[PDB]
């Protein structure tokens, strides 16, 4: 079953670490740029997105960060296995 | 906070052919029509130079983004000859049977006045001129197995053709995009990385796992071509990928379960060369451009366009200001979004630069099926890149002139990078003259040592692996570092990148595909050889473009242009001042530093490379003379030029007869560019008078003033027929070579 | 892209709502991509056309999403013989899939029949969109009576195409248009969703659907990936 | 029309068409008449 192995685990923890991280202001989002020196800033967006979210989390920081947590997930899947601990 | 937006005008010019019959139009100065034969010239000089006909921004880019569908337009017609040629008059369909035997072939000549003899023998019951662009590998590597195929692609060749040139004429004529669209570099950037690039990679990928790796399997097996799977079967009938690998029993589960391991059958990393065939393994290449895929697509999420997220390039720039140089790369952003040239000068840099790295590249690694042991076609394609690599280098320093003069300002830059560079061109021009009289005395004094040695009788004093030894000790560290890779720095890759840096050969039908190339004292010398001809283009075209406002001789050379001839006799003589006459120069050393680059590579190949493959060892074309021979200019004249230009001049009478009458004309037309480049207008002008006079007498006198050439005109049909009469020389001179002993 | 109704969908943004006032048709304010922007547009990317193209879009997928499935739903209820409850992509439209020999001609026969039927219809409606009420003018064998069209490409109306004239008053027929893009939006996704299925699974529409309610969790596109 | 054949009108489109019309001409006598050195 793929559902709760090692592999599944990774994904979800992943996924949801970095949409945690971005909509609790530990990681820049849309309406929040970075520095040069790393930290966050309000930033200008062109195409306001309208969002009822109480913190203005957008659909677009989803796709942000769905994506950046996919590719954490998955370097971290292949990384494991690649050493033999997974 | 501009927003990122589609923005063009309706219907912004008439389609009429009313100023196609009005030459000059684009131009006030020739609109009047013509007096002499000067407005002629001038109407085809002139005519793609957009940033002259008007100053309107707007209206330069439309004409450029137009013309460049023009161009698209006129590749897919040449791209589709290519594979129409393949279809009716190849013998493909032959040389995929018998590859090692039949020499590829796709064009026929009619038989008239005796041309019929330059259809020779190719083998498969064809004749026909033999070809060595290589298109007969790429097609079997692609998978291509009938002339049908071959066909279809021809006739959808043409139908993109057709779009590409109603896509010009209606982004000119019906919707032209507005200067504001242009100006979005941040999401040209996206979509090109992740869009072309990427998409490209990815969509290629898909056509290498489904058809490419499929059909070579089975070729490479000694499956007859007709009897191989269609690829639509193979696309539809899962049962039959399996069969070949098994992977594919488990569909696309193990990607989305990452387990990607399961597909190691077909996504491998191997290294080094296919046995059978002696070319790249698909494999290889399919999981080379899976993940040169992922690395663009996630290139292509980096600037910011619409959402807030990304980056600002202009911030970039701007965020990287050091102690040593003032302000900056501020200023920089302004420049490359306003001047089309200074992107050009900076494209052509770095395309002409990689279509070297490509002819290097595609020697050492053979990527497709039988281009190794085909040495007229390795030669061919090596030489042909290189040559593409020299002109765009050349274009780049005439482009980032035509910068310095036009579209530089003062006022927006000032002590940053471009700015300090200005205020220490003597330091540049100074240093680099140096460097190139150093390089030119310790890299070619050496010959000429080498050949007063060997005329005295002193051998032992020569420069050579016998005599006084210069060894290539960090190359050859470098050959053996990439030969023990596999070992400890990649350990998942099963062989070395390349057989040149070491090991065994592979040999494809009885004759070499490639093998370890060693370095000895005449590779050290030619290397330095090199790099003496590259500095000097880079001293002849850098002193243009921190020269073309003024100097200490025109102190207001910007105000006389880019393209002038002189200043006049004054100051002692000022001939050949402006930028556009650096290029011209430059253009005659970068023919000359080429040229000596791809004499290394042939006599290099065939002394120690290509050869026969027998019982007792490998016997090269030329013996393995390059190391012995190559260290004196008179070995060079007589091993090289003299003995390998045997087969072209004994072409006559045979289906190379061809190759004889060009290098014959080629020298020609080289020897004719030499009466523009020696003499002047001023003789010529009076000349014509006393020619006119005898028109005059008969009453056949022209309405048309004559004219003799400009002064700069001269200069440009000087360089123009050496540079042909000088490149075909060489061409025939190769592909008469090559064709008949490789 | 929210599901069911609401005020304003996911992608809603503020600069969407500069020129998306509500005057069109299911216009929830979702346009991420500003394609429907009125300033500086040009080509076929213009409110008109985009406005005229998803109607066009929503009708033939319409048509489409229910012709796709009707044979099996009918074959399977026995109103039809089992010799035409055949998969919308084995009907003959796809050859390699699978084709149906029984039509009363080849397949190419008819083809053509509906290139020049297709040439009528379709060249006779753009000419309505370029000219508007010209195809009421020349002469058609009196039919010209009924393509005076009514100013608006995409809803000619008139005594034929609104035989029954339903929606007489301005509110009724608003409602109207919005009932008609939104089964046409939807029918426009159960099409997507009949070619992906096809390729993932190979089977109907309808069987995908029994299976998925046999064993819902043992038959979903995450299964599917693997058989 | 007028101002397009006024185009075709113009001296690199009447060469052309001339020389390829005065080309055509040559090589379709040599083709009949293979071989001509003496006029006999
Ligand atoms: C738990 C975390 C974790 C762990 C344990 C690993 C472990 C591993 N990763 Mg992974 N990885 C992770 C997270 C992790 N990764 C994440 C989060 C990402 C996303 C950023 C990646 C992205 C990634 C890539 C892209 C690659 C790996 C690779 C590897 C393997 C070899 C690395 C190595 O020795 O390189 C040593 C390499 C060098 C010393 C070469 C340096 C010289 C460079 C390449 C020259 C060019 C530089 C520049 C472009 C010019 C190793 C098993 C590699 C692999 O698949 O190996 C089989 C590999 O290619 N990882
Ligand atoms: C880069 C483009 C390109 C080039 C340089 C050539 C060159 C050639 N073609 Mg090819 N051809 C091309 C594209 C090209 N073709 C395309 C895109 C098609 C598809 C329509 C064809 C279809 C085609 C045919 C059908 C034939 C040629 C033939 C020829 C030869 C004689 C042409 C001639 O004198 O015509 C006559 C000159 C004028 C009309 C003026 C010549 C070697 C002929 C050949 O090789 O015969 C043996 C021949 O029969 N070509
Ligand atoms: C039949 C269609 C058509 C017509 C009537 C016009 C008419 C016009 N165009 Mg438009 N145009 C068209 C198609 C057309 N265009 C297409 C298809 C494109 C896309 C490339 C463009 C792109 C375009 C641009 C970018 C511009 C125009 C301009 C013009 C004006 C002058 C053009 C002129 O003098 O041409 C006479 C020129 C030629 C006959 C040269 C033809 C060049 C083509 C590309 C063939 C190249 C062959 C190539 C060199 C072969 C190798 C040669 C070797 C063998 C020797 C005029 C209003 C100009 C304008 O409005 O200026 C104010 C202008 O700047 N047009
Ligand atoms: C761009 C590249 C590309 C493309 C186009 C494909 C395409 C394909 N791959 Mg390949 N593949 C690729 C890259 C690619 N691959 C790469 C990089 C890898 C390495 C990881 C693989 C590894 C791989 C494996 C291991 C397998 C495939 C398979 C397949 C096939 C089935 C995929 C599937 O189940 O789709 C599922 C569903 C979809 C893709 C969605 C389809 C959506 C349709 C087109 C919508 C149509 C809508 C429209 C409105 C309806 C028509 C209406 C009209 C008639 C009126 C398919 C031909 C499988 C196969 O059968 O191989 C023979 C298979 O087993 N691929
Ligand atoms: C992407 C490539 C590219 C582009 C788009 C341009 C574009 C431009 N260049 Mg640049 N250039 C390039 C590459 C490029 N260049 C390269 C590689 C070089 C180095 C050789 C140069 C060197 C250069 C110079 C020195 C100059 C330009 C100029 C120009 C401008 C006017 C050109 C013109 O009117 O030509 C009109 C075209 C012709 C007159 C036709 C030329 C025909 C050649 C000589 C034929 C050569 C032989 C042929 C290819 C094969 C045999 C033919 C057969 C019949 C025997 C224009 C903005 C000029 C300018 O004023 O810029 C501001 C200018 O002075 N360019
Ligand atoms: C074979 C012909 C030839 C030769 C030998 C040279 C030589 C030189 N050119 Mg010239 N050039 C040539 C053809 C040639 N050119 C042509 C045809 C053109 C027209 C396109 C040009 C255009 C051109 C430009 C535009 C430039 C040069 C430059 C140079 C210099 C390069 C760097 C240097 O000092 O090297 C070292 C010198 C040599 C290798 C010359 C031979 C030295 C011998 C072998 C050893 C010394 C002899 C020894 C002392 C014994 C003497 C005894 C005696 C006194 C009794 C150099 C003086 C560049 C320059 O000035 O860079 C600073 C430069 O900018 N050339
Ligand atoms: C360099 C390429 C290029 C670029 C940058 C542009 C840019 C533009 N074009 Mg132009 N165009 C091009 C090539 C290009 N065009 C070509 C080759 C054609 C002839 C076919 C046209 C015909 C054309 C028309 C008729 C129109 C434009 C319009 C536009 C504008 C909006 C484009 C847009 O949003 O598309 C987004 C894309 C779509 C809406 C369509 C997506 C699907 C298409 C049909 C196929 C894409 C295939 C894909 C790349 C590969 C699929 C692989 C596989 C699955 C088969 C914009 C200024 C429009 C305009 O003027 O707007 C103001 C407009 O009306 N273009
Ligand atoms: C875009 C719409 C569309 C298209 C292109 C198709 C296409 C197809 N359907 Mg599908 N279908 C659709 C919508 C569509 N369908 C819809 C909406 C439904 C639900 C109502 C169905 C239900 C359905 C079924 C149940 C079947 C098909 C079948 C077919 C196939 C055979 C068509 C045939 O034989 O027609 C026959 C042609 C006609 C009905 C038109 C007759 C034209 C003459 C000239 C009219 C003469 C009229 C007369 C003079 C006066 C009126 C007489 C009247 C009052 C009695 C074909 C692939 C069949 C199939 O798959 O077979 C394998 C099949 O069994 N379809
Ligand atoms: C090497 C020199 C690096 C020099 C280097 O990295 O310097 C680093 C230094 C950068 O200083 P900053 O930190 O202030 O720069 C901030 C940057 O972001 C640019 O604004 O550059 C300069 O001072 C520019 C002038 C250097 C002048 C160098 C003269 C010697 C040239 C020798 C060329 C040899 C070529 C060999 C090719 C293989
Ligand atoms: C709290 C809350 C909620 C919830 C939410 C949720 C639960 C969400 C989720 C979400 C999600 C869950 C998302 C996801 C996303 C994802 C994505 C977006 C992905 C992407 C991916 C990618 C892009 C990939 C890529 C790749 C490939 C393909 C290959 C390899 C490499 C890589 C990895 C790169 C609600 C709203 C209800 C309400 C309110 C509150
Ligand atoms: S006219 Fe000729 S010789 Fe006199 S300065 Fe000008 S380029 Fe030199």
């Amino acid at each position: 079953g793929f559902i709760g192995s090692s592999t599944n685990l990774i994904m979800v923890a992943s996924t949801t670490a970095t949409l945690a991280a971005a909509r609790f202001g530990l990681a820049p989002t849309v309406k929040k740029n970075t520095t040069a020196g790393l930290k966050l800033v309000d930033s200008k967006n062109s195409a306001g997105v309208i969002s009822n979210d109480p913190a203005g989390f957008t659909i677009v920081d989803v796709l942000a960060m769905g994506a950046a947590g996919h590719g954490l997930g998955v370097g971290i899947v292949l990384g494991l296995k690649g050493i033999g601990a997974l | 906070a501009k927003k990122v937006k589609i923005a063009v005008d309706r219907n912004p010019v008439e389609t009429s052919f009313e100023k196609w019959a009005k030459p000059g139009h684009f131009s006030r100065t020739l609109s009047k029509g013509p007096n002499t034969t000067t407005w002629i010239w001038n109407l085809h000089a002139d005519a793609h130079d957009f940033d002259s006909h008007t100053s309107d921004l707007e209206e330069i880019s439309r004409k450029v983004f137009s013309a460049h569908f023009g161009q698209l337009g006129i590749i897919f017609i040449w791209l589709s000859g290519m594979y129409f040629h393949g279809a009716r008059f190849s013998n493909y369909e032959a040389w995929l049977s018998d590859p090692t035997h039949i020499k590829p072939s796709a064009q026929v000549v009619w038989p008239i006045v005796g041309q019929e003899i330059l259809n020779g023998d190719v083998g498969g019951g064809f004749q026909g001129i033999q070809i060595t662009s290589g298109f007969f590998q790429l097609w079997r590597a692609s998978g291509i197995t009938s002339e049908l195929q071959l066909y279809t692609t021809a006739i959808g060749g043409l139908v993109m053709a057709a779009a590409m040139f109603f896509a010009g004429w209606f982004h000119y004529h019906k919707a032209a995009p507005k200067l504001e669209w242009f100006q979005n570099v941040e999401s040209m950037l996206n979509h090109h990385l992740g869009g072309l690039l990427g998409l490209g990679s990815l969509a290629w990928a898909g056509h290498q796992i489904h058809v490419s790796l499929p059909v070579n399997k089975l070729l490479d097996a000694g499956v007859d071509p007709k009897e191989i799977p269609l690829p639509h079967d193979l696309l539809l009938n899962r049962a039959i990928m399996a069969d070949l690998y098994p992977s594919f029993a488990k569909g696309i589960a193990p990607f989305f379960t990452l387990n990607w391991s399961e597909y190691s059958d077909f996504l491998t990393f191997k290294g080094g060369l296919n046995p059978v065939t002696g070319g790249l393994w698909l494999s290889d290449t399919a999981h080379h451009h899976v993940a040169i895929a992922v690395l663009f697509l996630v290139a292509g999420h980096m600037y910011r366009t619409n959402w807030g997220i990304g980056h600002s390039m202009k911030e970039i720039l701007e965020a990287h200001r050091g102690p040593f140089t003032g302000e900056g790369h501020v200023g920089l952003y302004e420049i490359l979004t306003t001047s089309w040239h200074a992107q050009l000068a900076i494209n052509l840099a770095l395309f002409g630069s990689l279509s070297i790295i490509v002819a290097h590249h595609m020697y050492a690694m053979p990527p497709y099926p039988y281009l190794a042991t085909d040495y007229g076609t390795q030669l061919s394609l090596f030489t042909h890149h290189t040559w593409i690599g020299g002109f765009c280098i050349v274009g780049a320093g005439a482009h980032a002139a035509i910068f310095m003069v036009r579209d530089y300002d003062p006022t927006n830059n000032y002590n940053n990078l471009l700015d300090r560079v200005i205020r220490h061109r003597d330091a540049i021009i100074s240093h680099l003259n140096w460097v190139c009289i150093f390089l030119g005395f310790h890299s070619f004094g050496l010959y000429i040592h080498n050949d007063t040695m060997s005329a005295l009788g002193r051998p032992q004093d020569m420069f050579s692996d016998t005599a006084i030894q210069l060894q290539p000790v960090f190359a050859q560290w470098i050959q053996n570092t990439h030969f023990l890779a596999p070992q400890l720095t990649a350990p998942n890759a099963l062989a070395a990148t390349s057989l040149t840096w070491g090991g065994d050969l592979v040999a494809v039908g009885g004759k070499v595909a490639m093998m370890p190339i060693s370095l000895g004292t005449s590779d050290f010398m030619v290397h330095h050889i090199h790099a003496f001809t590259i500095h000097v283009t880079v001293l002849i075209l850098l002193k243009g473009v921190l020269f073309a406002r003024s100097s200490r001789l025109i102190p207001d050379k910007a105000n006389l242009g880019f393209r002038f001839p002189c200043d006049g006799p004054g100051r002692g003589g000022t001939c050949q001042v402006s930028a556009w006459d650096h290029v011209f120069l430059g253009l005659f050393w970068m023919y000359n530093s080429l040229s000596i680059v791809i004499f290394h590579f042939s006599w290099k190949m065939q002394s120690d490379v290509w050869g026969t493959v027998t019982a007792s060892g490998v016997s090269h074309i030329t013996g393995g003379n390059f190391a012995q021979s190559a260290n004196t200019i008179n070995g060079w004249l007589r091993d090289f030029l003299w003995a390998q230009s045997s087969q072209v001049i004994q072409s006559y009478g045979s289906a190379l007869s061809a190759y004889g009458l060009i290098f014959l004309g080629a020298h020609f037309v080289w020897a004719f560019s030499l009466m523009f480049l020696f003499s002047g207008r001023g003789y010529w002008q009076e000349l014509i008078e006393s020619i006119v006079w005898a028109h005059n007498k008969l009453k056949v006198a022209p309405a048309i003033q004559p004219r003799a050439l400009s002064i700069t005109q001269g200069r440009a049909v000087g360089v123009a027929h050496y540079l042909l009469g000088g490149i075909a020389t060489t061409w025939s001179f190769f592909l008469a070579r090559i064709i008949s002993v490789g | 892209v929210d599901r069911s109704k609401d005020q304003l969908y996911v992608g809603a943004s503020q600069s969407s709502l500069a020129y998306l006032d509500g005057s069109l048709p299911g216009d929830f304010g979702f346009d991420p991509l500003g394609l429907l922007d009125p300033v500086n547009s040009g080509g076929f990317i213009e409110p008109k056309w985009l406005q005229y193209s998803e109607v066009i879009h929503a009708r033939w997928a319409m048509l489409g999403a229910a012709g796709c499935i009707a044979p099996e739903v009918l074959g399977a209820a026995g109103l039809i013989p089992d010799a035409t409850n055949i998969k919308w992509f084995e009907s003959g439209v796809i050859p390699p899939a699978g084709s149906y020999n029984g039509y009363w001609a080849d397949p190419y026969t008819i083809f053509f029949v509906e290139i020049v039927a297709m040439q009528f219809a379709e060249l006779r409606r753009l000419q309505d969109f370029r000219y508007p009420g010209s195809m009421g003018q020349q002469y058609f064998l009196g039919l010209e009576a009924i393509f005076k069209g009514s100013g608006d490409a995409a809803y000619p109306g008139g005594p034929f195409f609104n035989l029954f004239n339903l929606g007489k008053t301005e509110a009724a027929m608003k409602e109207l248009k919005l009932k008609e893009i939104k089964n046409g939006r939807l029918a426009m996704l159960a099409m997507l969703g009949y070619g992906a299925q096809a390729v993932m699974t190979g089977k109907g529409p309808f069987q995908n659907l029994v299976e998925h309610l046999a064993d819902p969790v043992n038959n979903n596109i995450l299964t599917n990936f693997a058989g | 029309m007028k101002d397009f054949t006024t185009y075709l009108s113009t001296a690199p489109v009447i060469a052309t068409i001339w020389f390829t019309f005065t080309a055509g001409l040559l090589i379709e006598i040599n083709r009949y008449f293979p071989d001509p050195l003496v006029f006999s």
